[PDB]
DNA sequence: GACTATGCACGTAAAACAG
DNA sequence: CTGTTTTACGTGCAT
DNA sequence: AGTCATTCATGACCTTGGT
DNA sequence: ACCAAGGTCATGAAT
């Protein structure tokens, strides 16, 4: 029939809610990326993108229909911009012709662009090859899905709105934070505040802005010279040369204020936006949430995110380790009676039957007595005989260390030390 | 750019969303006795901003009335509301009899199905609890009004699961719709979030 | 420097030769398929996307088309893929998608963002022996992976779907039958099988068609009921043409009435020869890979032949992979005897590849022989084989004697083609039309 | 539309394929002392109809001279090719000087290009996957798409056209008659008939 | 996410041609 | 206002 | 293959507002 | 033509 009604007191509030979480896809405040991009991000690692240039409607497409719903150039679109180092601080994916001008520079779409994932790109993904990060189910139900990369590279503050850092104060602050976690007056030392790829004063209001979570300034790389013949030259090389290229001849065409008095420019680059900016209004999802954060919020909730990072790293690894002593520990066994289990699995019937059959010779495991019965006829090469043996104590060894890493919480920051001071080398953003 | 049309007798305008939609319901009319929509938040802007808008005139144009069975498909893309939001508010801080009467109203597309038989060929409208009455054989998920002759499960029957809208609305409510929708001034939005 | 010069005399004419030898990817006599699709159906196989398994979006089959088997932009791939959902262009659609494939009339179909299809099953049949070495196969642009130079295709797509009118499988395979067992034959009565294209959506032109079947080209022709309505009336209206330009033709001659359930039947038969209500065959493609014009008896010629190396290469391989089975397990078996002897020679060995060497004794068993034995996993020391790979040996091997029976026989390899053919002819089972 | 200019001094205007071409271009001008093509047969139609053409207007637009170094960029595409087919016919049946003087002539862009060590840069570049090809495992090889993909772009750019082709040199009579064999499109039975050596 | 122009052929079904 | 050559319109696969 | 319009905040920067 | 409330424009990620 025709079905119940309803208040559009009732169906305007239940609707608009549905779209209201659905403002919940914004940046995490830990893997400092926004879904439609750390599906983007994954979609290129699952697929091995080191190695050469992918084309993009099949990177694309395969974001755009295993991971995304929504549609194409929404997807790449976003893509590209992560090819844009002028709009980043580690761009977190390599693209080649066009990525974009300064300028208004309109891409090309999925048909010519080519590109693939980048190294600093990696640190992100680098730990979801175990159980690190936690993971859920697909749309479609198809594949399943990471909700926010792990990331080493502290993405969030290096990236509601939140200004660009440099991995090299991120990193050095995240050290000063871990082995002393309680003022933000001492952490600005490290940190004196946001980096563009492309000076800012405001140094009062930053210093407030990192845990009030305000406004500060921005001017341009533009100098003085002397030009020939006896004149004055005094031109330039997250703003856009687009407005600001037109804004100069624009203040020139009206004369009412460029190799062509220097006081005059200091009423230009105020009102010719030539030397805006800015803002840093902090602000992302914590907790499963929508909060507010601020410098010292942000090292906090990624230091403890991050400390689950590492330990579940421990979990897996540690938890594949035993699993491979105990094969080994078995295996060795084994070759006290390789002579009576080889005669045993001969006699023993079908494949089932054998393993079983091995209760008696020792008191083996399935796991255990699975290798033995799958143990190929190659490796009745007793070349374990000592080897093995060496095994015992190397991946018991490894079965020690990171059990270690589990019950140390002083050793487990010392850990996430060595790294991040890994990557401030081997990334090791130059300031700015 | 409507799908034609034919006696004013039931009405009956049908408004989807995207071309795509629009395109799927005007081949498909197995039940045209429907125009495609790209819509602004009427509580948002000018008056004669609002009549400027492409969007909101051609919904004046068809049908005339004017500011002194309409039924509108969005999707489940929660994106899929928002569309459905604007226009329920396009329908009455202008054209408020239009549902005040309520013939006028808002559908409910479909969502699990299932399939199965290979070439044997061999649906619900909540995949939540309707989807328990439905292994061996193979489910499905609708990603939007966008796939779906099929198309009129939706459509044939005289919506077999429409909307009335409005359904004795009253007053102080039209102070809530404009808490929330409209956008007013920030403090209002962020805060009626509080029971998200 | 500046480099050389060239005469425009010299670079119009190397260009355009460019050009022109890309006029040559048109639709093989062979496969019945234009490049851009032969990848497009091989994209949706190689992916595994046949009629069994669910549908696959787009922008991703697509974009894993247009991007490893397909140099050119986006929407020349897909936009044709499209084309292949439209049963009502071709016969036996060649994909089969679901939601806005296409209206008779003007209907824009979605973007890669909103449709989703998959591989058909009539569309197996084309790509029903890739699986083997059978049709001959090349490298990508990329050079990336490698590409098929034309399906096998069981299917007569050619005569099925330079313009070539539609028919019907069941016509084809009909003919296609006689062709073989009778080789030289007449048109006349070739005719009998096919008396003409068939198009999904009544013909004249007998005599037409009868000439056209050899000569390559020609001209034929295409009609689109009547009833009374209540109170009295005239009532007649209608239900590879085009019903856009249709629906506005009628009501075009109704605007001027200088000539529809709306006194005489003569103004019909008028109206239906001048609104284009009721308005070619120029059979044309390429063999022996370059432009030539074809036949309806040139066309099963080419396709026979075509096929004929098609059906001894399932032999070629195939065979080929029963050898290499049979001497594994003729191999397997002569090692129960000495399973007690290698069982004791493998473990000594030293080293795994000390080890096959060293099975130079016992037996005078070969490294593929050497290779199982030494990898037989040590499950499969249950000698369950004792007395079944016995039987396996006249098994493998009748198959053995089988193909190689297939290679000799011209007679008996028809008989397979036959036996095929006909079944497709059921299977799928064109309708009459 | 076009990418800005300077001075008459040596001309200079490339024309290239496609808006994303023509923007690779604009954006990496590593050398304008631009201008996109989306190019009809010129002898296919009315004179009326050319002039009525976007394309050819545009081109006649920029630049004046009318009927009474402006170099061509494509790709590699066979497809590409077409594209200076008419370009070259567009400028002969038309703007005969153009040519005639030689001062605007047509591009060659790159094919295959090496590179290898990942991280460690090192690339190289050739015009001829051919022969010139064979000057160049261990490492990893390219294979150019097309005007697309390629700062880089100015390898072809940057020098004054590193690989440049000059045109219509020593033309003559009698070649009038074959480029309406061709290109224009006679009447189908004379382009048919050109194909008897292909 | 639908607009917009073109090559390439081959039909032929609609403008313009004269006094 | 007739019959004629000339002109535009459409269709798949590309830019 | 680039064109075109808007939500959804949140700002600094350009329109009228009156007489 | 003053200074003030109003009106615009730009920006990602989605339709
Ligand atoms: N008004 C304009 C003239 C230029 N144009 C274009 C254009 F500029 C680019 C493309 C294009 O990239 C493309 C594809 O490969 O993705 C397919 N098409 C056609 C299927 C639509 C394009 C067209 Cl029509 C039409
Ligand atoms: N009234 C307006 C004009 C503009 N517009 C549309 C539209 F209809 C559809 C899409 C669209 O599907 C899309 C995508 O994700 O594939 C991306 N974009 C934007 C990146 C370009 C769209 C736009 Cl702008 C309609």
């Amino acid at each position: 029939q025709n079905m119940s009604l309803e208040d559009i007191m009732g169906e305007r509030f239940g609707r608009y809610s549905k779209y209201i979480i659905q403002d919940r896809a914004l940046p995490d405040i830990r893997d400092g990326l926004k879904p439609v991009q750390r599906r983007i991000l994954y979609s290129m690692n699952k697929d091995s993108n080191d190695k050469s240039y992918r084309k993009s409607a099949k990177s694309v497409g395969n974001i755009m229909g295993n991971f995304h719903p929504h549609g194409d150039s929404s997807i790449y679109d976003a893509m590209v911009r992560m090819s844009q180092n002028w709009k980043n601080r580690e761009i977190l994916v390599e693209m080649h012709g066009n990525n974009g001008s300064m300028d208004g520079d309109p891409p090309a779409a999925m048909r010519y662009t080519e590109a693939r994932l980048s190294e600093i790109a990696g640190y992100l993904l680098q730990d979801i090859e175990k159980k690190t990060v936690p993971f859920a189910w697909n749309f479609d139900d198809t594949e399943k899905e990471p909700t926010v990369l792990p990331a080493a590279f502290p993405n969030l503050l290096v990236n509601t709105d939140i200004p660009p850092h440099n991995l090299a104060e991120v990193i050095d602050a995240a050290v000063y934070m871990i082995d002393h976690p309680t003022k933000i007056d001492k952490l600005m030392e490290f940190l004196p505040g946001p980096d563009f790829p492309t000076i800012i004063q405001g140094r009062d209001e930053i210093k407030k802005a990192y845990e009030t979570g305000g406004r500060v300034v921005v001017r341009s790389k533009t100098e003085i010279e002397k030009l020939k013949g006896g004149k004055e030259q005094i031109v330039i090389t997250e703003i856009n040369k687009a407005n600001l290229v037109k804004k100069i001849d624009d203040v020139r065409v009206n004369n009412k204020v460029i190799e062509l008095t220097e006081l005059v420019l200091n009423y230009l680059f105020k009102y010719t936006d030539l030397q805006i900016n800015y803002n840093f209004n902090m602000v992302a999802i914590d907790n499963f949430t929508p909060r507010q954060v601020g410098i010292v919020p942000i090292l906090s909730s990624y230091i403890a995110h991050r400390r689950e990072v590492i330990l579940a790293r421990s979990r897996f690894d540690k938890e594949k380790a035993e699993k491979r002593l105990h094969i080994v520990e078995g295996l060795i066994r084994v070759i006290s009676i390789l002579d009576e289990v080889i005669a045993l699995i001969r006699a023993s019937e079908n494949k089932a039957d054998a393993k079983e059959n091995l209760k008696v010779s020792y008191d083996f495991t399935e796991e255990q007595a699975e290798a033995i019965v799958t143990l190929q006829l190659y490796r009745l090469t007793n070349t374990d005989v000592v080897v093995l043996q060496e095994e015992e104590a190397e991946l018991r060894e490894k079965i020690a260390m990171l059990a270690a890493i589990i019950g140390d919480e002083r050793t487990m920051y010392n850990l996430m030390k060595k790294e991040l001071r890994e990557v401030k080398k081997k990334f090791a953003t130059p300031r700015l | 750019t409507p799908a034609q049309s034919k006696n004013p007798a039931k009405n009956e305008l049908y408004l989807v969303e995207g071309d795509s939609a629009g395109g799927s319901a005007k081949q498909g009319r197995d039940r045209k006795f429907i125009l495609p929509l790209r819509v602004i938040n009427t509580a948002k802007a000018k008056m004669a901003d609002i009549l400027k808008n492409e969007e909101i005139n051609t919904m004046i144009y068809t049908i005339g009335a004017g500011v002194g069975k309409i039924i509108i498909m969005t999707d489940a893309d929660t994106d899929g509301a928002h569309i459905q939001t604007l226009l329920l508010t396009f329908f009455y801080r202008y054209m408020r009899p239009l549902v005040e009467a309520g013939h006028v109203y808002i559908a409910l597309p479909p969502l699990y199905k299932m399939s199965k038989g290979k070439g044997k060929k061999e649906a619900y409208a909540w995949t939540d609890g309707e989807l328990e009455e439905l292994k061996g054989a193979t489910l499905q998920r609708y990603k939007g009004l966008g796939e779906m002759d099929q198309l009129w499960e939706t459509t044939m029957n005289p919506e077999t699961r429409t909307l009335i809208r409005v359904t004795i609305e009253d007053l102080a409510r039209a102070e809530r719709r404009v808490n929330v929708l409209m956008g007013d001034k920030v403090e209002p939005r962020r805060k009626w979030i509080e029971d998200n």
